[PDB]
C-alpha cells in the first residue's frame, strides 16, 4: 500500500509538471512566431528600399 | 564596379536570407501541425 501511494503521488506530480510545461512552450513558441514576424515585417521595409534604391 | 558587386552581393544575400525564412515559415506551419497533433491526441489521452 505505502508502495502504490508513493507511485500515484509521483505520477500526479509528473502530469502536473508535463501540462505546465506544454504550456509554457507553447507561449514561448508564440513569442517567437511574434518576433519573426515583426523581423519580416521590417525586413520586407527595408526590400521596398532595395527595390527604390535598384533606381537609385 | 563596387558598387555593382556590392549591391550583387546585397541582392545575393537578400535571396538566402529569404530562402532561409521560407524554410524557417515551413518550419514555424510544421511546428503548428506539431501543436495540432499533440493538443489532439493529448486531448483524445486525457478523455480515456
Amino acid at each position: 500500500s505505502d508502495k502504490l501511494k508513493e507511485a500515484e503521488t509521483r505520477a500526479e506530480f509528473a502530469e502536473r509538471s508535463v501540462t505546465k510545461l506544454e504550456k509554457s512552450i507553447d507561449d514561448l513558441e508564440d513569442e517567437l512566431y511574434a518576433q519573426k514576424l515583426k523581423y519580416k515585417a521590417i525586413s520586407e521595409e527595408l526590400d521596398h528600399a532595395l527595390n527604390d534604391m535598384t533606381s537609385i | 564596379k563596387d558598387l555593382n558587386e556590392l549591391q550583387a552581393l546585397i541582392e545575393a544575400h537578400f535571396e538566402n536570407r529569404k530562402k532561409e525564412e521560407e524554410e524557417l515559415v515551413s518550419l514555424k506551419d510544421r511546428i503548428e501541425r506539431r501543436r495540432a497533433e499533440r493538443a489532439e491526441q493529448q486531448r483524445i489521452r486525457n478523455e480515456r
